[PDB]
Order: C-alpha cells, then structure tokens, then sequence
C-alpha cells in the first residue's frame, strides 16, 4: 500500500565538518589574496527548533584558531632568516652585569631601608605624570648596547653595526670577564633558527567572518542562558555568515572583543572548569599601553640580500608601561557575583572569599600579560593591579609588589615564541618613533578552581586560543540533505 | 544566501513549500562568489593560486561545489528521477512500525529516525529502477 | 566549436532561429580537444602539471566550461522545459510597457532591455514549476 | 564497481541491457569516495594539499571523470534521449552494406566495425535534430 | 666471511652557532670516499664523499 516516495527539497540538515570560506574588508595583503569580500549582510532569521550547541567541540571555533595561526605561517614564510646574526657580539659590560645576564661580584651594593613604604598611585588621562612618562615605581626599559660584525651582498666587505637589544633577547656567556666587552647570543638561537616577521604583522588590526559554502548553513544559539556547553537551545537562529571576529592574540584579558554586551557572560568547558569570562561594557574598561621614547630603524641588508630591521638606539629610556582606566572596581564585582549564580558552580556564595590570582611558577609566559601593541609584545608584571582592584591587604608580598597602583610596568621582548603549538621563534622588527595603544578590554580568560565554600580562585589564563570560543562559540555549522522519505499511498501510475 | 529550507523547518511533515529549485540557485551562489575572487586573487598574486592552503581549500570547495550538485542529481536519475518533486517509486516502505504523523513531526524529527532505513531503501530503489529498465528493454525487443 | 549559433544575430526576433543543440556541440567539442592535451602533456613534462600558472590557467578554462554547463542547465530545470524551446510557462509577463517588436529588435537588443526583469522572473517560474508538481502528487494520491 | 555494463558484454546485440542508471550509480561511487579521502587528508597534511604534483594527478582525474559524465549527458540531450532507450531518430543507415547479425555479434564487436560511421553519422543525427527542432519551431508558434 | 671495511676519517663542522665548531668521528664505508692518492709518507690521508 505504502511506498517509499522520495521528497525532495525537505527542510532537514546533520552536523557538518567541512572548511568555511572567509570573508573581509581590510584587503590589503592576505585580505586580496586569501579571502571573498565581506557581503555585508548581517541578517538572521529564527527558527522554532530545538537544537544542542557546544562550543569547545566546534567546527567553527577550531577553524577560527587554526586559520588565523596559518595566516601567520604564510606571511613570515618568505622573511630574512636571521641565523647570520648568530654569533658572538660584543655587550657593553655595566648593562649586562645590570640587568643581570651576566655575573658581578664587585658591585657589595648595601640597602638599608623603611619597609613601611606601600603607596596607592593612581592616575588618569588629566594628568602630567602620564604626559612625562614618569609615575611612582616607573624604572627604566632595560635596553643593552652591542656591537657587531655583518656581511652584505659585496660579500668580501663588511661592516660593524650597533644593535641595542631588550634585555630579554640575550644569553650573555659567563664567568672570569675582568675587563668589558662580555660576549652575547640571542636568546633561542641555537637549537633553532629565528625567522624575521618582516611583512607588516600584528602592526594593524585583522578582522574577517566566515560564511558557509552553498549547501551548508551556520546555526546559533540566541540566548542569554548559553554557557558554552548546551544540550538544548530553544532560540536557534540561522545565517548564511558568522559575526565579525577579531583575531587578537593576548593572554590574561582579551581586548577589543566582537561579542561586547550590557551583560557578563561565563563560558564553562562541559567537561572541565576552564572558562571564558566576558565582562560588562557598562563600565567602559580600557587600557592604555605606552612604549615611552622616539625609536631610531636602520635597515641592514644581508648576504642573502635580504633586508633586516636593526635597533641603533643609543639611549636609555623608561619602560614600557599600562595604565588601567574605566570602572575596574565594579566589573570585577559583577565578576564574582556572575561566578556565584553560575549554574556549574558550588562553592562559596560570599564574594569577599573569590580571589583573582596570577597561575603561579617562575614560566613569563604564564605569570606576565602579553599584549600586542602595534607589532611590539608587551610583558605587563601585574602585582600592583591585583592588588589595587581587589583593594587587597598586601602586607606581605615584599617591598615592591605591596603597592596598589592602577597602572603596572612592562617589558618589550623582541624574539617572540609564538602563541599556537609550535614553539616557534620569531623576531618583531621594532617600530619607529613612540607607541600608544589605547584598547578596550572585553574579557577574561580563567580557570575556576575550588576545593570548598571558602577561596576560589579565578586563575588567570594564558591559553590565548580559548578567546576565539568567545567571539565564535555560538555557532553550529550544518549540512542540507534535503531528500527525505516517507511512506504513502501513491505508487507510481 | 536565501536558505528557503530552513525558513520553512518547523511547519511538519504535512510541509509546505518544498523548494525543489533551491539546490539549483544554491549551485549558481558557489560558483558565482568563487569565479569572482579567483579572478580578483592575481591583480595582485598570479603564482601562488593554489599553491598556497588558501587555494587549496578554495579550489576543494569550487570542486565540491560541483561534485554535489552531482550527487544529487545522480542519485535522482539512479532512483529514476529526471525531475523530482516527490517522484514515485514502485519500492513498498519496509515497516508499518514507522510511519510519520504528518500533522506533528518535522522532517527533522522524522529523517532522524528512520537513518537505518535509508542505507537499506538507497539500495532497493535502485534495484527498482534496474528492473524496469529490463522491462523496459524487453518491450523494446518485442 | 564553429559558434555558428551567432551567425544569426542580426536577423530580428522572430525570425526563428533559435536552437537547443548549439551548447552541447561546442561542448562537446572542447572537452575531447582539452582532455587529448590533458592526456598529451606527461609526454614531455610530468610533475609540474598544475604546479606553474600554466597548469592552473588550463584548469580555470576546463572548470569554467563545465561550471556555465552546469549553470544553464540546472536553471532549466528549475523550470522544468530542458527539452521544451519555448516553454510555456505559466507566470504572466510583469507588464504592457516592456514588450518587443519581433520584426523590428534582435535578441541581443532586447535581453539588454529586461535584465532587471530577469531578477524576478526567476523566482516566478521557479515556483510556478513547483506548484504544478506538487498538484501532480496530489493527484496521484487521488 | 557495479560493473554492470560489462556483465552483458559476451552475449549479443539482440540481447540483453541498455542500461541508463549504472553510469549514475559509477558516479556516485567515485564522488563519495573522492569526498572521503579530500575530508581526510586535512587531518594529517593541510600545506601540501595541491602544491605538489600528486595533488594535480588527483584533480586531473577527478575533473576527466565529471566531463565525461557530462559529455554523454549533452550528446544525448542533443540527440533527445536523455531518457529514451533507443531514442528514434529519423538519420537512414549509411548503407545496406554494413548490417550487424543481431543474433551473433556483440556490441563490442559491432561497434568496432562502425568507428568509420561514426564520424559522419554523429554529425548527420544533429543536422536531422536541427530540421525537426525549426519545424517543432514553427508548429509550437503556430 | 671478512671485516666490513669501515674507514675512520674526521671533520671539521659548524652548527649554527656560526662562529664555534666542532671536530666529528665519522666512519666512512670504504665504497663511499674517494681518497687522493700520492706521497703520503705519514698519517691522515685526504678524503671526499664518493659523489661530491
Ligand atoms: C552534533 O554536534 C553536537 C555538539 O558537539 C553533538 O552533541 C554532543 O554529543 C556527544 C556524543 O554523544 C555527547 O557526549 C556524550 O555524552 C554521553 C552521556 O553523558 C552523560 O551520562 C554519563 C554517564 O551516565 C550513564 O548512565 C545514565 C543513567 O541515567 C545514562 O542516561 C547515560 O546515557 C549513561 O549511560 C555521565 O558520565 C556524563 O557526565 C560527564 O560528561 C558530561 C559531558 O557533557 C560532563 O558535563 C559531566 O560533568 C561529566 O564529565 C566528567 O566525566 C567525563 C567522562 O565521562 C570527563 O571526560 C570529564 O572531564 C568530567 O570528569 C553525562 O551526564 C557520554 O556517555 C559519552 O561518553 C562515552 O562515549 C565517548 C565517545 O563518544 C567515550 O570517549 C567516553 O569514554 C564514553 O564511553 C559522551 O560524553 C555531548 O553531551 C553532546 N553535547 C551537547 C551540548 O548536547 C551531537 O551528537 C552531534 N551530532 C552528530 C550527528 O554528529
Ligand atoms: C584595539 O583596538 C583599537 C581600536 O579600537 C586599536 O587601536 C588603534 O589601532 C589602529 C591600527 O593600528 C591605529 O590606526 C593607526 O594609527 C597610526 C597612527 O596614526 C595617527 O594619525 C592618524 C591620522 O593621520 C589617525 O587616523 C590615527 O588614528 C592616529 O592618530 C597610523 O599611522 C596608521 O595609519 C597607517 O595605516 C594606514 C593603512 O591604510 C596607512 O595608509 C598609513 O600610511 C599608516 O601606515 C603605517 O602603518 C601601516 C600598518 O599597516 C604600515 O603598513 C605603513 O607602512 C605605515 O607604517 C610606517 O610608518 C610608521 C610611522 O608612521 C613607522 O613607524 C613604520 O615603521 C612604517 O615606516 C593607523 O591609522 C589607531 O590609531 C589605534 N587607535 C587607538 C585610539 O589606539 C588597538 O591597537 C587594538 N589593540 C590591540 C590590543 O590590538
Ligand atoms: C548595564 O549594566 C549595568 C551594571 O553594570 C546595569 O546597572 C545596574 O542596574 C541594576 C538594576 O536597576 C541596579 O540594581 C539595583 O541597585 C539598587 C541600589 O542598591 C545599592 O545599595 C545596596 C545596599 O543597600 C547594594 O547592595 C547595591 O549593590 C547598591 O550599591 C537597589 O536598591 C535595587 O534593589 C537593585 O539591586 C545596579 O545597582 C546597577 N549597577 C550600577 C553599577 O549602576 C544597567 O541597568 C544595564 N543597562 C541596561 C540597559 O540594561
Ligand atoms: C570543577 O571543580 C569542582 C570542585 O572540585 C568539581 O566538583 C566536584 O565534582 C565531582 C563530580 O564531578 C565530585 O565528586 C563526587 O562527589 C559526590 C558527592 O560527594 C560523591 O558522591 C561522588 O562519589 C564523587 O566523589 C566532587 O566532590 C566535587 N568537588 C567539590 C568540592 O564540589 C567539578 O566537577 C570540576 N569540574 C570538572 C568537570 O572537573
Ligand atoms: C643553547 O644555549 C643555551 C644556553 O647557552 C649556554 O649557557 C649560558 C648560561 C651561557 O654560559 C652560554 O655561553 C652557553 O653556551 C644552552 O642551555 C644550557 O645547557 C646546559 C647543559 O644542559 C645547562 O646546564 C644550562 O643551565 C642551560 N642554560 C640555559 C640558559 O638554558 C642550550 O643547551 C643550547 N642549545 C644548543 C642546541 O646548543
Ligand atoms: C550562603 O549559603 C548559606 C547556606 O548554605 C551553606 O553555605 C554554602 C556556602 C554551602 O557550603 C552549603 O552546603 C551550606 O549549607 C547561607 O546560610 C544561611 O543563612 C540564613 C540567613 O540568611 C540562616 O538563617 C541559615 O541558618 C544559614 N544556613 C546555614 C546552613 O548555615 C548564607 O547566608 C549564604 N550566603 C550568601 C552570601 O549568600
Ligand atoms: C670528481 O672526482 C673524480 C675523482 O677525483 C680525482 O681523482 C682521484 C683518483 C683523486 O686523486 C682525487 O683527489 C681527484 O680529485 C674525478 O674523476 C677523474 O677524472 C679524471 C679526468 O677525466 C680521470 O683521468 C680519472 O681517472 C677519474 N678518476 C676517478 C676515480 O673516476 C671527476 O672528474 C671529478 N668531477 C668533477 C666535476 O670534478
Ligand atoms: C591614546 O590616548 C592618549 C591619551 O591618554 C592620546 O595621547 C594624547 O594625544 C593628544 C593629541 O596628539 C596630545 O595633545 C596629548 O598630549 C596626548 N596625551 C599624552 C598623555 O601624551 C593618544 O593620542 C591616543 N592614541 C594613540 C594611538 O596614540
Ligand atoms: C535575538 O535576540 C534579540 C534580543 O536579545 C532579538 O531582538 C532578536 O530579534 C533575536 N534574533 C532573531 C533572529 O530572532
Ligand atoms: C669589523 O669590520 C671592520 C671594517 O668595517 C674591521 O676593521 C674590524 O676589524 C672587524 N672586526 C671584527 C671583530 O671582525
Ligand atoms: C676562573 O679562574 C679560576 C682560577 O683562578 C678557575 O678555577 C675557574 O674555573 C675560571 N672560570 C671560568 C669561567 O673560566
Ligand atoms: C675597556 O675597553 C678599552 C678599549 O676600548 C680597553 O683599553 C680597557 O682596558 C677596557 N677596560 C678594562 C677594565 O679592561
Ligand atoms: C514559531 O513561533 C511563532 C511565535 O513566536 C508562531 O507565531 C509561529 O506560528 C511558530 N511557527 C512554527 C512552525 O511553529
Ligand atoms: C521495524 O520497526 C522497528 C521499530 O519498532 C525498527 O527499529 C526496525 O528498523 C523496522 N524494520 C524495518 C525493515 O523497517
Ligand atoms: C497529532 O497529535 C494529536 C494529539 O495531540 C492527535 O490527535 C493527532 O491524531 C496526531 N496527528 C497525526 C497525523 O498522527
Ligand atoms: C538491511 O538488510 C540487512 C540484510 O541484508 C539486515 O540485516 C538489516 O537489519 C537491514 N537494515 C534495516 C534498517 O532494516
Ligand atoms: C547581413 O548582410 C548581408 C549582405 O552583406 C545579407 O545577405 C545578410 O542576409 C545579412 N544578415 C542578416 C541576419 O540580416
Ligand atoms: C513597467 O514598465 C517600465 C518601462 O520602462 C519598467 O521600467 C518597469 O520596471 C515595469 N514594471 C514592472 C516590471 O513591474
Ligand atoms: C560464459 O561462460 C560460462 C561458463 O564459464 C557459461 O555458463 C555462460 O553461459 C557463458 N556466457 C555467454 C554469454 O556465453
Ligand atoms: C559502405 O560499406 C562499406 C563496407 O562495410 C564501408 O567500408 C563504407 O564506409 C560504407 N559507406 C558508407 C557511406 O557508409
Ligand atoms: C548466425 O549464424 C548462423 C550460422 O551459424 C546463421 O544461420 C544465422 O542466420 C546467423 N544470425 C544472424 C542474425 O545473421
Ligand atoms: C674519536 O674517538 C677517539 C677514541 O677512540 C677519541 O680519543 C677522539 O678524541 C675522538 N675524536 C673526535 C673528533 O670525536
Ligand atoms: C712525489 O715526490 C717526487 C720526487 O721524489 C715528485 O716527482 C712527485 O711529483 C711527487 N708526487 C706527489 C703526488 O706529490
Ligand atoms: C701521526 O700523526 C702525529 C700527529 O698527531 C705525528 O706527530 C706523527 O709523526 C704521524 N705519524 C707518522 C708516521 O708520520
């Protein structure tokens, strides 16, 4: 009686795992050469059905993370490999034995000191002390003068060169210099090769979405109650093309986030306690990075003749430092309260008894803040923030990082190990003239760890990746297989 | 795009507006974005076209595009379907223990239920089409 | 192909000469010509096969044949006249302003006079195909 | 690998097959298979996926198979049996010289021995779909 | 059966460090080096790779 009949052009779809295709609008380089333009189109329609969304199992997400790390690989592929540079260097001596790469024993420096000296520094944008460079605490960059021998393309003449170097980007042999001149390597070459990131990265901002190939449609949820991990969403809603995403990579906060609300948001791993925290655009929170000093380039090219990207300083400026603006108090008060009525969590519900902490370990790339300002990483030490905006009794935590300031020093580091799973090494040519990078800050990456009903812990992050199940996250990628079966009386004539 | 079939999930199996002519438009959408930036790609990179990953992942979804709409249609005319909007069989359903409430159930709800049996009607369907084509030939010798 | 289908233009409108089998014989002739040199470069150079821009150009210009294949043929189908010169569809012409002078404009100039009818014209026929067929379901059921 | 055309090859012209849906069941097994391995290759290797030379040997098959699909799919729309076994036309036999002992040869013998019609006849049967395709013209304005 | 004849020769090889090197131990099969004949009245005959 019932046949089988075949419909076609049935409203039905299954999970998807394909490639999707992205489009942007900055098409200067990669935008021209990799990716369709953005469309413009940022309409949604709902459907009424009942869909279940995870967002570290993702399709989406897991492209996100992967494309923007390959985009990275093919814009340094071509660069100047720096291994001509290693070789031994000639530091000045006071500022290797200084900043302590290399070893003294006749300094016998001797301090006696108040260690009732904590200080609370705060500053803001109507202000000299910002204007100058020079705030309570402030000391100076670090910065170590070396000279050395190179070969350009005449190849049986070279030159000597000055190179001022940060600190962080030596090794400095030790042991019986008596004289000056100690003798230097960059910091990660040996065991590998550093490669130069010449084509202009990380000095502007990318931004691209993705959209589905023909077939294929993104599903979202679009609700208030999306935790990251949902078996079933009541508002599912459907595009052709994701949200604008902004592909920043920075440990600790996340800056300039897409998914900016009037509401604080916490996304908990199903299966673990790793977290994504946005934070509440009510309270306008900003930081703002300077990199204090008018930088000189000079471009040396190599036997290869390929060009690289000197720093013939010169001089001896302060450091690098963030000041913190917007209402920190507040945000991170609406942070714990978040925390306390999440439904994955059963710990303490008294807010005096969840703490913000640094993950511990003497690792720089977990204890420090790496921001990316204009292609020049910022390490940010952060004690005397955490202790401002927790408003902590310090006490204890030693005479420099007792102080609540709502403004920390920082580094510049220019090798760089990347943030993807690689380890790795690359160099950040140095940016001429002053920096300024004046960035709002959108999230915070944390685990939630508690053992009882008493002390939380929201442990900073560095796992820069789980930004990108933020700014995505929502998204489903499905396939249409609209042919269907279904019994009835209709045999064929 | 336009995803006419998912405007229309939601409404049962008892549905509405099965738009058939959407995988066709679905096809001239890949083919006319992908054509459009293949071209605009060398105004500035006439080498690197494919062999950078970008082209390599575009170039699977331009074959793709193609190899799917394929698929379909293929199936179709295995099944003896040159058009089709429901296209008769001569194939009886395999059991009365599932049958649709076309006043309830979405298609959704409903083709994930019967997965199992789409493996085994793939193959019966086609083996309908086989022997008609026999008969087919049959008659033709008479 | 000769592309003897053009020779044509010129003559008006309505001066018959249309024709459904133009497409398939210049088809059909490329693809033998393109896939004896495909089978014909390994005889001198065979790594760098779509490793050059060469390679890729020679891809683009076979996909790009096939693509617009494709394109027209599954539009056709939409509406369902593959076979049908005419046609005889059922949607109605949009208005009394737009209408040609068989015996005066060519074809060229009057596709150049309803491009933007096209656009919803499209969408019309297509629904209209889906409309008689779902009736022909309703009628099989009875 | 349903192999079903070849099944029949040692038996006789007057005998048996004249099978249209294999070709669509051969393809469908190509594309999805194709498909498995490209879904694959992503997991292990994503840079080398067309820039090295055993990725174009790939696609250049891959793009060989689907205008040979096609190939036969527009002589015969040229011809008008898409769909139609013996499909008709009205083009006489080149001569009564050349007659295949339906109940002796093979196909495969007999096609052998028309290679040198072949040449002719492809274009005579288009010619003759040409004159019935302006007469089907004038009746339809008619 | 005989010794597999394996020559003993050593080198002078930089690493990436450029501007240091090091002496290695490589023992050669004796059908993958050349060896320049004549007058070596001493020690350290001098060889290169069978190919090179
Ligand atoms: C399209 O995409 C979507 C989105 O990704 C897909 O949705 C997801 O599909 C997954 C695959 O089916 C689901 O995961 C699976 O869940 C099973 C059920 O888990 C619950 O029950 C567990 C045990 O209970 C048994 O007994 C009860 C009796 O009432 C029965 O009802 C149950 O069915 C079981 O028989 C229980 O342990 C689970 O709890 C743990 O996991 C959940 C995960 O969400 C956590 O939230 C919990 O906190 C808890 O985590 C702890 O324990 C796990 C180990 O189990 C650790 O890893 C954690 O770190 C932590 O310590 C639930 O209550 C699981 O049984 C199943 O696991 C089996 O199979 C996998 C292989 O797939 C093996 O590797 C395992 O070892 C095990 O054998 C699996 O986890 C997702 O939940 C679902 N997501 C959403 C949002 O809905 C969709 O399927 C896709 N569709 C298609 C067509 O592709
Ligand atoms: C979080 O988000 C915020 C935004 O909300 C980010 O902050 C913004 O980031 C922007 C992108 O970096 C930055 O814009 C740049 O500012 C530079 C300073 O210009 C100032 O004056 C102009 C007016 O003339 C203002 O519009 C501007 O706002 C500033 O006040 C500009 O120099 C940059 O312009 C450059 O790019 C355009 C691209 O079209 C070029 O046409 C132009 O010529 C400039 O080109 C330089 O930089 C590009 C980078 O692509 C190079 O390719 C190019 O060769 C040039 O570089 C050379 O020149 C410099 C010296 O000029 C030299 O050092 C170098 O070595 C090269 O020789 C651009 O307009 C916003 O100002 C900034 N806004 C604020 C308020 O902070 C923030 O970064 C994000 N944060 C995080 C964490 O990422
Ligand atoms: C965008 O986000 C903002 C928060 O970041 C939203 O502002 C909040 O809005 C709520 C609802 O109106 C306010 O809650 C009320 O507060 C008053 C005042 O209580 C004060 O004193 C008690 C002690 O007695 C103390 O516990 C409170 O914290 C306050 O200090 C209560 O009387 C009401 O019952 C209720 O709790 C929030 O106070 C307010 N927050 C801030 C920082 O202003 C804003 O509404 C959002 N915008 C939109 C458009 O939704
Ligand atoms: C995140 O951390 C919290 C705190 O450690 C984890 O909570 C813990 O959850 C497990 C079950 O997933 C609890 O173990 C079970 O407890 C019950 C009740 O005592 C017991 O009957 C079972 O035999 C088992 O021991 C554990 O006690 C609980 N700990 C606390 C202090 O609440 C949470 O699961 C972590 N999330 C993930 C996915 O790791
Ligand atoms: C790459 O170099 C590092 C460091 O260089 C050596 O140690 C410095 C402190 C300085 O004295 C340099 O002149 C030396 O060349 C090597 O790491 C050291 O390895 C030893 C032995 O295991 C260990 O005792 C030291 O603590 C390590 N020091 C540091 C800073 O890590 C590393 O092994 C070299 N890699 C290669 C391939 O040569
Ligand atoms: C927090 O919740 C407690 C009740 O739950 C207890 O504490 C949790 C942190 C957890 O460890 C549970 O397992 C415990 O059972 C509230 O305590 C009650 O407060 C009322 C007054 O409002 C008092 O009359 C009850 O007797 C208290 N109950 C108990 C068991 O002591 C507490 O007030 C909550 N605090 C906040 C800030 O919400
Ligand atoms: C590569 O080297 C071979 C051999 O090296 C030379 O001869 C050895 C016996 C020894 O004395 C080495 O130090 C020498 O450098 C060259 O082959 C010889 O070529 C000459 C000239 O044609 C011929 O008379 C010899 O018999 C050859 N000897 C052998 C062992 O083959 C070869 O020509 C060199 N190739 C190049 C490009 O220089
Ligand atoms: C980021 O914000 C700072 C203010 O904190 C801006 O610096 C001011 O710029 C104006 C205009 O050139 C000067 O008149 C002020 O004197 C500057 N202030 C200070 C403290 O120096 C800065 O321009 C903003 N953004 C960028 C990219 O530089
Ligand atoms: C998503 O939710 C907002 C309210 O937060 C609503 O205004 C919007 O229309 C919803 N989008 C869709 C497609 O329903
Ligand atoms: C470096 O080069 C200069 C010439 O530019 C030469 O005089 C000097 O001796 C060289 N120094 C070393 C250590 O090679
Ligand atoms: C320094 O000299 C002393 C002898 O006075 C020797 O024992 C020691 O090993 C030397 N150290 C280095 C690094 O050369
Ligand atoms: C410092 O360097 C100079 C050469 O520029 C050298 O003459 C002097 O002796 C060095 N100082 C010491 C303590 O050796
Ligand atoms: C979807 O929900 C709306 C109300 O928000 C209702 O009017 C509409 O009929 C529902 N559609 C379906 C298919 O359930
Ligand atoms: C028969 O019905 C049961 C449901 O009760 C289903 O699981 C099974 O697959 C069906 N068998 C066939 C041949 O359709
Ligand atoms: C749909 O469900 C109702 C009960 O809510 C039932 O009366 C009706 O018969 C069902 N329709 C079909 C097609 O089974
Ligand atoms: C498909 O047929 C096989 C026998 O060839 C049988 O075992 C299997 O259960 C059938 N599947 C379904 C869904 O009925
Ligand atoms: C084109 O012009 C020639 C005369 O040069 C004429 O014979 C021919 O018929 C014209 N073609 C058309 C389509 O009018
Ligand atoms: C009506 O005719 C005018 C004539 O120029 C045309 O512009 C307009 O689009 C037509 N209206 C339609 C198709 O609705
Ligand atoms: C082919 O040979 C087999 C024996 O191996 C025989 O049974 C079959 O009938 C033969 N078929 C034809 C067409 O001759
Ligand atoms: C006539 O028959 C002969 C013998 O079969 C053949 O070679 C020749 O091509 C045929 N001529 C035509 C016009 O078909
Ligand atoms: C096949 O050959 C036989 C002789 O063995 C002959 O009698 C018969 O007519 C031939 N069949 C055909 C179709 O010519
Ligand atoms: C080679 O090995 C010998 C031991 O047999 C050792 O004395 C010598 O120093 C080694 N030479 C090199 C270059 O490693
Ligand atoms: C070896 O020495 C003699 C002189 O005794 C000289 O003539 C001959 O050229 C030398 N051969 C080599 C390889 O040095
Ligand atoms: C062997 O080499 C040593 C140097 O390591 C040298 O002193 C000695 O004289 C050499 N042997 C002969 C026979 O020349």
């Amino acid at each position: 009686t019932l046949y089988v009949t075949v419909f076609y052009g049935v409203p039905a779809w299954r999970n998807a795992t394909i490639p999707l295709f992205c489009a942007t609008k900055n098409r200067d380089t990669w935008g021209t050469t990799q990716c369709l333009p953005d469309n413009g189109d940022y309409s949604e329609m709902a459907l009424n059905v009942t869909e279940s969304f995870d967002a570290w199992n993702n399709t989406v997400t897991e492209q996100a993370i992967e494309d923007v790390w390959q985009l990275f690989e093919t814009s340094i592929k071509p660069c100047v490999k720096l291994s001509p540079l290693c070789i031994t260097m000639r530091c000045n001596k006071s500022e290797t034995d200084r900043w302590g790469l290399t070893k003294s024993i006749t300094t016998t420096a001797s301090t006696t000191s108040t260690t009732a000296s904590a200080k609370v520094d705060m500053v803001n944008e109507t202000s000299s002390c910002i204007a100058q460079d020079n705030c309570t605490g402030l000391e100076q960059e670090q910065m170590i003068s070396c000279k050395f021998n190179m070969t350009g393309l005449k190849r049986d003449k070279s030159k000597e060169y000055n190179e001022t170097w940060y600190s962080a980007d030596l090794v400095c042999e030790q042991g019986n210099n008596t004289g000056n001149e100690s003798r230097c390597y960059m910091n990660h070459c040996n065991t590998s090769v550093i490669q130069e990131s010449c084509d202009k990265h990380y000095w502007d901002a990318i931004r691209f979405r993705y959209c589905a190939p023909p077939g294929y449609a993104l599903l979202r949820c679009n609700d208030t109650n999306y935790s990251g991990f949902m078996p079933k969403c009541s508002k599912v809603v459907v595009s052709s093309c994701t949200r604008m995403m902004e592909t920043q990579t920075s440990t600790w906060f996340g800056f300039n986030g897409t998914r900016a609300e009037n509401r604080t948001y916490i996304y908990w791993h199903g299966r673990d306690n790793r977290t994504i925290i946005s934070l509440n655009k009510y309270y306008n929170l900003t930081m703002k990075c300077r990199r204090p000093g008018n930088k000189t380039v000079l471009p040396v090219t190599i036997m290869s003749g390929l060009v690289f990207h000197s720093q013939p300083i010169n001089d001896r400026p302060k450091q690098a430092w963030c000041w913190f603006g917007g209402k920190w108090k507040d945000a991170i008060k609406e942070v714990k309260q978040t925390i306390v009525k999440h439904p994955r969590y059963t710990g303490t519900n008294n807010t005096d008894k969840i703490n913000l902490t640094a993950p511990g370990g003497g690792d720089p790339e977990v204890t420090f803040m790496w921001t990316n300002c204009r292609g020049e990483f910022l390490y940010c030490k952060m004690n005397w923030f955490l202790n401002w905006v927790e408003d902590r009794n310090t006490a204890n935590q030693k005479p420099k990082e007792q102080h609540k300031r709502n403004y920390v020093p920082c580094h510049i580091r220019q090798i760089i190990n990347t943030w993807h799973k690689v380890g790795k090494n690359v160099y950040l040519p140095p940016r001429e003239g002053d920096l300024t990078c004046n960035s709002t800050v959108t999230s915070l990456i944390a685990n939630i760890d508690w053992i009882d009903g008493n002390q939380t812990n929201i442990t900073m992050s560095a796992e820069v990746a789980e930004l990108y199940r933020l700014e995505l996250g929502d998204y489903k990628l499905v396939e249409i297989t609209p042919i269907g079966l279904a019994p009835t009386s209709c045999k064929r004539y | 795009g336009f995803l006419g079939f998912l405007a229309t999930a939601g409404s049962a199996m008892g549905a509405a507006s099965l738009t058939l002519t959407a995988q066709s438009r679905t096809l001239l959408a890949g083919i006319v974005q992908q054509q459009q930036q293949l071209l605009d790609v060398p105004k500035r990179q006439q080498e690197l076209l494919r062999l950078t990953v970008w082209g390599t992942k575009n170039l699977q979804t331009r074959v793709t595009a193609i190899e799917k709409y394929l698929k379909d249609q293929a199936q179709l005319n295995a099944w003896g379907c040159a058009f089709r909007q429901v296209c008769c069989t001569t194939v009886p359903w395999p059991n009365a223990s599932l049958i649709p409430k076309w006043n309830n159930e979405t298609w959704q709800e409903w083709e994930r239920k019967v997965d199992f049996l789409e493996e085994n009607i793939t193959a019966l369907l086609e083996e309908a089409q086989i022997q008609q084509e026999k008969n087919m030939y049959e008659l033709q010798k008479l």
